[PDB]
């Protein structure tokens, strides 16, 4: 190794950056949409609408 | 989603047929508790003095009462209807025999119908009868009311989104939909059956072979016609909260008899009461109410089932006050 | 703004933080 | 007045029911029943009462002859008189009509039970160019295993005991499906290659797995007379060993689970 | 008496395969629709807890069953339990007659042809259609749509009733109903 | 357990054999290509096809018919791409919803559901001849066409023949998921019940039948694939264990059986017999009974059960009942 | 490499700028059919329409 | 063992990190999407929202 | 605010240390 202080790295012999990459990808983009979705669907926070919540209007 | 167990079951036909009704217990639950808002009846009052018809100047339909009685009635009233404005919403606040006010001769025209309701519909209303709050449920706008089209949401006391406006021209299809329990049916069943007399629910033919001279050609219905009646049950259904079984024996819907719940007799009897209410109250309100009100053909909102069962096959779970205010019928 | 509602703060940094020293 | 009406009760539909009846049931029985009996009838005797006629009814039974001519040559009648020849090695429990076998010596080399053979026509199964239908890979030197599945080759083969009978020497493909049919193994002990059915071995990573028959009776597989092609009956011949074996291998296997 | 029959039936039918050292795949076939029988006789029946949920014996009577239970949410065709199973129904029967055919035409070509090859059966479908399963897999394949009709189905089945109260229909309501294009 | 009938463990690649036609072995297109997963259950190779004039022709009145369908139901979302997909299913290409009798209905109620109507059938057609030529081309015997046949006669019927002898283009199946099945609901209703119709009886019954028989045949090969059954043309010329096997088993059993060959036959009566078996029932519906569940009653066929709840006497019969 | 200060670019020995791109071209346009279809199913936020939003007004 | 006490390790010579590894992240995110959205689905506990809780009031 | 309620904590923080101690 090149001047390394863990063995952390020797995971990519084992595991493959192609395989984690586009999981990740993936996973991240799933969570993400379901967050921004998510959010806006509700009443409090949703950006990109007229204020639905009546917050406390009556 | 995926719904819980169990379900609250209960037979309608003979036994082995599958008939019955099927309901989330859950659900009944939250409907129970909402029709329990009913405001409770006032405390009775001792008959003492004259008729209000030579106390006050301007009663046309209360002139029986004596002064204590009427201003419960008055009371009451105010609840069902417009607790939030109060008294106010539809009297000049010092000279009370004002009929300035819009509501007040709208609601002169609504204490006519109720009454009529509870004196002529027995049939359908039976001992339960109905009150202003049947209906109105504590707003002066009634929150299950109709159109000439179809709009969305249901409950006019939830916001629309772009898609449910309707302006929004896109959207007609589900806003149709929603209305006949999410079927894709192509028919507006209200006005259709319920805002006038002038078509026929039936469609079934009341014999085994094709009988001659009906059966052919222009001579026949169009098979719409069945999809018309299809969409008025399905709507029917979820207007009660409940499915066909309540009512047929699907083995023959066309048949009476031992094929048909007494239920489906009071049904019947609905259908042509709501005509009535429809045709001779409702409709001709649009010369009344402000435009604001009033609809995109300029037309007054209507009443179909779900004005009054809200999604119970009982309105309010059958819960009455009609001994409590007999001013609202019936009469003699 | 965050008052006492570091909680995100906490979520998103502390792992942060070592994410960044355990694997060197 | 009614369409369809043929009197005050009698209606053109209900007339129709019937009529459909009576097709199918001709179908059934004047034609298809008919032409379910081209393969084994008529019907043979060892007890009755003089019997040259089955269920009574049926003796036409049988349809008139087809006559299949076949792609690469010849003809086949259909129903023939195709008999058995062999001389069963089995006793009877009871002389009784319908009372079971028993084999008199070892029902896997006799070929009795699970263990039998249809006597086909003794030639090479073949292409639609006029090859050999089913040959091994070292003939078949066009075909290949597909990337990404485990060569079989080399691999030790392991019997019912959890005894390694012997090692795989080649696959036999069939040339006009695609398909694998046959692993040719080298029995240890003896100098001989035996031909297994695919369809007898689970295939894994390191061993194929043999439940079929023991170790020992690998050396008993029937002997393919060619080295490079298999005739129709050798095909039937090898199957009908391991399967027998699947009734005959333990003397357990005999019995009933209690 | 039912029951008893049919898994007696199933059994025997394991007995006879054992007899002949074939494999147990058809009684393990016969096994699906026993399965759909004691999901709608005994099961369904148990979650709602009553005899009384099952269906009579009786031609006509049967169906009256099934006609009802299906109006009891309002429109059966919308349950998606059943459209798979429907769609099988329909793949199974034309599958079928496909198979049926194929066989029927390479071995009886007609005139004094010669009987076809398994190669006639391959370049006849991957010229209509482009495609062929092959042989044995169709056998395969067969097996399979046969036994999803009753598979899936049953899920439709249990469903509705324990895990379903409202019409079908309105279950659509979940993509119907997204917010986003709401 | 046995893994290989279930799917396929080693797979094999190699040249495959073209069978030269007796004509048009030159309109074969395309680059066959491999699918390693479809190769688990089947046969990899993918391409090429046939195309010649038949195909040609199908594809023509295919297309469009499915652009008069489509394009009719974005004008239904007023062409809202988004409303469109999401609304999809819900929308559809009706039939004519007034009564013109068989006149050839206005544009916007009917008129362009009429069209795509005909283009399917040119369609249909143009692919029959496809397939029973195709056969003749190969040598073949013409089965497939035939059992095609009925399938196509059938919706013929419920497309146009029905709608004639009664004579009204309102009877018409729509176009669209979700509306050719509201048609089902709305036909049974009008027709007085179809559980009670003679037809759809044996219709469902062959169609069940065909599940049990192809579950049964697809088994029962599975079960003696182990001595090559799945051989199945070989086996019909030169009788194997296999069938002999397959044949005793089911003798054993059912107390009689088939032959390799004629269990094919069995197979393809039942299939043509469903669309046989329905057409029928459509023809003789509205034509010569008007409701199912009355006709039966007539013939007494009908199941009569006691009141659960009190009779009801229907109240449009009563003294001083309305409308 | 060309006076390169990471390794970064060996990613493409590792992983197919084929497949990169042609990914990134289709989940970009599915995002962004997306925001501008969903975006447009607002009352605020929806150019090509009339505001029919009623802002508050009414 | 490089300065090691127990022989737990050796776990990784029968188990393999990967399948570990690999389950263990999609266990846990089940779990996490689990609590994350069964909270935000009652009425105390739900930030995202107004409250809804009427928490006593009505 | 965590006061008198450590039952997390105890069920988070208790094998958290044991899970340190026993496998090194
Ligand atoms: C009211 C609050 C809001 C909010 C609150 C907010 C927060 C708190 C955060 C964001 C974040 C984000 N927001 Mg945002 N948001 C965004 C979009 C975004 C993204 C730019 C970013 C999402 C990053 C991500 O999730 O990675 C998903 C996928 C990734 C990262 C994949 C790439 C990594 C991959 C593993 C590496 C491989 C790359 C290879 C080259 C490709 C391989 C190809 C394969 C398939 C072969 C849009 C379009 C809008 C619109 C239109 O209104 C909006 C509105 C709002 N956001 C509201 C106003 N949002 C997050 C961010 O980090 O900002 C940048 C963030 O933390
Ligand atoms: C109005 C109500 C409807 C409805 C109500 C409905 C219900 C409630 C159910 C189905 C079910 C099914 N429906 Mg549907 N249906 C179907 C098709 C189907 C089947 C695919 C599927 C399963 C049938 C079944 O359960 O077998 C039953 C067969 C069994 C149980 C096996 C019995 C065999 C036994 C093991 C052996 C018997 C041996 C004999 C006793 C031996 C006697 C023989 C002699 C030799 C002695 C079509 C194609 C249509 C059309 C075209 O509209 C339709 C319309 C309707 N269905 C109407 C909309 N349907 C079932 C389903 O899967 O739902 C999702 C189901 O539960
Ligand atoms: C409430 C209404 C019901 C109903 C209404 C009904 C009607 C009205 C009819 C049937 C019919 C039938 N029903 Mg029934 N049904 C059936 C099953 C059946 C079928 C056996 C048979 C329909 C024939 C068929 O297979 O269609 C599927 C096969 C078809 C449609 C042929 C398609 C072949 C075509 C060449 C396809 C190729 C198309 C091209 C690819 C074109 C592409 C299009 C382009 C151009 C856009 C079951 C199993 C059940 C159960 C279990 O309850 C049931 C209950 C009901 N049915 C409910 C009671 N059913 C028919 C019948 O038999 O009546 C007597 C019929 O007319
Ligand atoms: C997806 C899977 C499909 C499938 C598969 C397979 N199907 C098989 C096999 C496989 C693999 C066999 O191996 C086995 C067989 O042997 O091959 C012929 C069999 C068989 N499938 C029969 C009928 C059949 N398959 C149906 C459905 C599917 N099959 C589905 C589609 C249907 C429908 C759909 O209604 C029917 C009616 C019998 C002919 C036969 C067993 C005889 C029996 O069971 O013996 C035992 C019982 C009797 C002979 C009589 C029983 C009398 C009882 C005691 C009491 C009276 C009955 C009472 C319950 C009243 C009900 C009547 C009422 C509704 C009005
Ligand atoms: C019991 C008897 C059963 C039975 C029997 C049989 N069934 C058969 C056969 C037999 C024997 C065949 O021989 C034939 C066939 O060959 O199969 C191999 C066939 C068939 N049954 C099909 C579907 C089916 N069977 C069903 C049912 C039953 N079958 C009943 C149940 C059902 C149901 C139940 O709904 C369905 C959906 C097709 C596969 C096939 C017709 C192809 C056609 O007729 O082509 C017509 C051609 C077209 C529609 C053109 C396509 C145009 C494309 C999509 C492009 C349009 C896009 C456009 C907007 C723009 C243009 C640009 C463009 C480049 C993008
Ligand atoms: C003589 C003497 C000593 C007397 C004294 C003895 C005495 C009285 C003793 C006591 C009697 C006792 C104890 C018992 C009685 C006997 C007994 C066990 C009886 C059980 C009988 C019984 C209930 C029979 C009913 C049969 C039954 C359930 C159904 C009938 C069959 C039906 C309706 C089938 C559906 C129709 C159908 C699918 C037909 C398909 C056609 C065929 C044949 C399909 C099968 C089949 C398939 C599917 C193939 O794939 C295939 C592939 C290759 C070759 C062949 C075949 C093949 O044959
Ligand atoms: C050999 O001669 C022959 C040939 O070769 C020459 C042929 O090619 C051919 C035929 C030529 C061909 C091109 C054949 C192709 C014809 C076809 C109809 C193939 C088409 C098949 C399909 C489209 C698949 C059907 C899919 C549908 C109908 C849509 C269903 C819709 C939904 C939502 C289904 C949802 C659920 C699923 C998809 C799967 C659910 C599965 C389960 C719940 C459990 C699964 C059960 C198992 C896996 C079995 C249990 C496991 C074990 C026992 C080990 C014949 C006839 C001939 O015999
Ligand atoms: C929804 C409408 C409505 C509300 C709310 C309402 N009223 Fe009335 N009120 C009427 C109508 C209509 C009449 C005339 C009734 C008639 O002619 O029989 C009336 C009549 C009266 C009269 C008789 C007018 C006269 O000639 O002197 C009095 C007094 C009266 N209301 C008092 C009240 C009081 C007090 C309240 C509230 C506490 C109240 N009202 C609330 C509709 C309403
Ligand atoms: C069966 C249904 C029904 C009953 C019962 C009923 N109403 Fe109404 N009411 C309506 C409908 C529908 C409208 C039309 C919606 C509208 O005008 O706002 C309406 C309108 C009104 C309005 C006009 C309010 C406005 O702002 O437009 C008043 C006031 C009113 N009702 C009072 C009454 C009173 C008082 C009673 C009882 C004595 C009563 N209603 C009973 C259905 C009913
Ligand atoms: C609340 C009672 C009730 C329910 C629930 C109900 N119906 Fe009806 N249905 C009726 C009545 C009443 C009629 C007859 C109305 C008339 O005479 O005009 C009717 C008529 C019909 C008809 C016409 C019969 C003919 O004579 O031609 C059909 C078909 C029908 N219903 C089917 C359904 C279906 C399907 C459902 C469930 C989706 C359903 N009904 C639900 C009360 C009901
Ligand atoms: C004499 C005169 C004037 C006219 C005679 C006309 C004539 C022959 C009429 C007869 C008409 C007939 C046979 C009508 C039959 C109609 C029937 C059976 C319709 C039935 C079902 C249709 C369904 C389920 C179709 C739904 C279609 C869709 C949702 C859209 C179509 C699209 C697809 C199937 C996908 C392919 C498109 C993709 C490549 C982009
Ligand atoms: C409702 C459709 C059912 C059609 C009937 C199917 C025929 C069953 C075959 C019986 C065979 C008779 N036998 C024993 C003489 O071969
Ligand atoms: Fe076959």
């Amino acid at each position: 190794a090149t001047e390394y202080r863990t063995a952390s790295w020797k995971l990519w012999l084992i595991l493959d950056p192609r395989r984690v990459l586009t999981a990740l990808f993936v996973y991240l983009t799933v969570i993400a949409l379901l967050i921004h979705f998510g959010l806006l669907s509700t009443d409090r926070l949703n950006w990109w609408e007229f204020q639905r919540g009546l917050p406390k209007a009556a | 989603c995926f719904e819980p167990p169990p379900a609250t079951t209960t037979q309608t036909g003979f036994r082995g047929l599958s008939m019955g009704e099927v309901l989330h217990p859950a659900t009944v639950k939250a409907k129970k508790e909402r029709d329990a808002q009913y405001p409770p009846a006032l405390a009775a009052v001792k008959a003492e003095g004259p008729p209000v018809s030579q106390v006050y100047k301007n009663v046309k339909v209360l002139g029986n009462l004596t002064e204590a009685e009427f201003l419960r009635t008055m009371t009451a009233i105010t609840e069902w209807v417009s607790p939030q404005e109060g008294c106010t919403y539809c009297h000049d606040e010092n000279n009370l025999a004002s009929e300035a006010k819009y509501p007040y001769v709208v609601a002169r025209r609504m204490l006519e119908m109720t009454r009529a309701i509870n004196t002529n519909w027995t049939q359908h209303v039976a001992q339960t009868g109905v009150t202003c709050y049947t209906c109105h449920r504590g707003t002066p706008l009634p929150p299950y009311v109709r159109y000439l089209e179809p709009t969305l949401p249901l409950n006019n006391r939830e916001t629309p989104t772009h898609v449910e406006r309707v302006e929004t021209r896109s959207g007609y299809v589900v806003r149709l939909a929603k209305y006949t329990a999410y079927s894709a049916l192509n028919y507006d069943p209200f006005t259709m059956f319920l805002a006038n007399d002038k078509r026929q629910v039936r469609v079934v033919p009341q014999t085994a072979l094709p009988l001659v001279g009906v059966s052919r050609g222009k001579e026949r219905r169009p098979l719409s016609d069945a999809y018309a009646t299809f969409a008025l049950m399905m709507s029917i259904s979820d207007s009660l909260g409940t499915n066909c079984t309540f009512c047929h024996n699907a083995q023959t819907f066309e048949s009476w008899g031992k094929k048909s719940t007494p239920q489906r007799a009071i049904a019947w009897w609905g259908i042509r009461m709501v005509r009535d209410l429809n045709m001779n109250y409702l409709a001709p309100l649009n010369a009344s109410l402000p435009a604001s009100r009033l609809g995109r053909q300029g037309e007054a909102p209507q009443a179909d089932c779900r004005t009054c069962h809200q999604g119970v096959t009982k309105p309010l779970f059958g819960a009455s006050r009609l001994k409590d205010y007999p001013e609202l019928g019936p009469i003699k | 703004s965050d008052w006492n509602l570091w909680v995100p703060l906490g979520i998103l940094g502390i792992p942060t933080i070592w994410i960044a020293l355990t694997y060197r | 007045m009614y369409h369809g009406a043929l009197a005050q009760h009698l209606d053109i539909a209900q007339l129709v029911w019937y009529a459909q009846w009576l097709v199918i049931w001709t179908v059934v029985l004047l034609y298809l029943r008919r032409e379910d009996r081209r393969e084994g009838y008529p019907l043979v005797e060892p007890l009755g009462l003089v019997k040259l006629a089955p269920e009574d009814g049926q003796v036409y039974e049988l349809p008139y002859p087809k006559t299949f001519v076949l792609p690469h040559g010849g003809t086949v009648t259909v129903p023939r008189r195709r008999p058995e020849t062999r001389e069963l090695k089995l006793a009877q429990t009871d002389g009784f009509e319908g009372a079971p076998l028993q084999p008199t010596g070892n029902p896997l080399v006799d070929a009795v039970g699970p263990a039998s053979y249809a006597e086909r026509a003794e030639v090479v199964d073949a292409t639609v160019d006029g090859k050999a239908k089913i040959v091994p890979l070292r003939v078949a030197t066009d075909f290949s295993i597909a990337e990404g599945d485990v060569d079989p080759r080399g691999l030790p083969v392991v019997a019912a005991d959890g005894v390694e009978a012997g090692t795989v020497t080649d696959l036999w493909v069939d040339r006009s499906e695609h398909y694998f049919r046959y692993l040719e193994l080298s029995v240890a002990g003896s100098a001989r290659t035996a031909l297994i059915p695919l369809g007898f071995c689970d295939v894994k990573k390191d061993k194929i797995v043999v439940t079929s028959i023991l170790s020992e009776q690998f050396a008993n597989v029937p002997r393919l007379q060619s080295r490079d092609q298999i005739t129709l009956r050798e095909e039937d011949k090898v199957s009908a060993y391991y399967a027998g074996g699947l009734l005959y291998a333990t003397p357990e296997r005999a019995e009933s689970l209690l | 008496c039912a029951l008893g029959a049919f898994i007696s039936w199933m059994l025997r039918e394991v007995e006879i395969s054992r007899k002949l050292g074939i494999g147990w795949h058809v009684p393990l076939a016969f096994c699906v629709p026993i399965f759909m029988f004691c999901v709608l006789q005994v099961f369904r029946p148990l979650l709602l807890g009553s005899w009384g949920h099952a269906f009579p014996y009786g031609i006509l009577s049967h169906l009256d069953w099934v006609n009802n239970f299906g109006y009891q949410y309002l429109n059966w065709h919308y349950n998606p339990g059943h459209m798979s199973s429907v769609s099988f129904l329909f793949v199974n029967a034309m599958a079928l007659g496909l198979h049926g055919g194929l066989i029927l035409s390479v071995a009886n070509p007609g005139d004094g042809d010669k009987v076809k090859t398994a190669e006639h059966e391959n370049q006849y479908f991957r010229d209509v259609v482009g495609y062929s399963i092959g042989a044995l897999s169709i056998h395969r394949l067969g097996l399979f749509l046969a036994s999803n009709i009753f598979l899936t189905g049953a899920f439709g089945t249990i469903a509705s009733g324990p895990f379903w109260t409202r019409g079908w229909p309105e279950w659509w309501g979940w993509w119907l109903d997204i917010p986003f294009w709401s | 357990a046995d893994y290989q009938t279930i799917y396929t463990q080693i797979q094999a690649r190699g040249p495959h054999i073209t069978v030269s036609g007796e004509w048009g072995d030159n309109d074969r297109v395309g680059k066959p290509f491999y699918s390693y997963w479809l190769g688990k259950i089947g046969d990899a190779q993918i391409g090429p096809i046939y195309l010649g004039a038949s195909g040609i022709a199908a594809f023509a009145f295919g297309s469009t018919a499915i652009l008069i369908i489509l394009f009719n139901m974005a004008a239904e979302v007023h062409f809202d791409p988004l409303q469109f997909f999401r609304q999809f299913f819900w929308l559809g290409l009706y039939p004519p919803k007034a009564q013109y009798g068989m006149g050839i209905p206005p544009l916007h109620d009917g008129g362009w559901w009429l069209m795509a109507g005909l283009f399917m059938t040119l369609s249909l057609g143009s692919w029959w001849i496809r397939v029973y030529s195709r056969a003749r081309a190969l040598g073949l015997g013409t089965h497939i066409a035939w059992n095609f046949a009925a399938a196509i006669f059938f919706v013929l019927c419920i497309g146009c023949i029905h709608p004639t002898l009664v004579g009204s283009w309102s009877e018409g199946v729509p176009f669209g998921i979700w509306p050719h099945i509201d048609w089902l609901t709305a036909f049974s209703i009008r027709y007085g019940n179809f559980y009670y119709c003679p037809w759809h009886g044996f219709s469902i019954g062959f169609a069940y039948g065909c599940g049990l028989l192809f579950a049964a045949h697809g088994a029962t090969i599975l079960a003696v694939a182990r001595f090559g059954g799945d051989r199945e043309i070989e086996q019909i010329t030169d009788r194997g264990t296999a069938v002999e096997r397959a044949a005793l088993f089911w003798r054993w059993t059912i107390g009689f059986n088939a032959t390799i060959e004629s269990v094919h036959r069995w197979g393809w009566f039942f299939s043509l017999m469903v669309m046989v078996s329905a057409s029928v029932g459509i023809l003789l519906t509205g034509t010569f009974v008007d409701n199912w569940y009355l006709w039966c009653v007539k013939h007494g066929a009908a199941p009569d059960y006691p009141a659960y709840l009190p009779a009801t006497p229907d109240p449009a019969s009563l003294p001083g009942a309305p409308k």
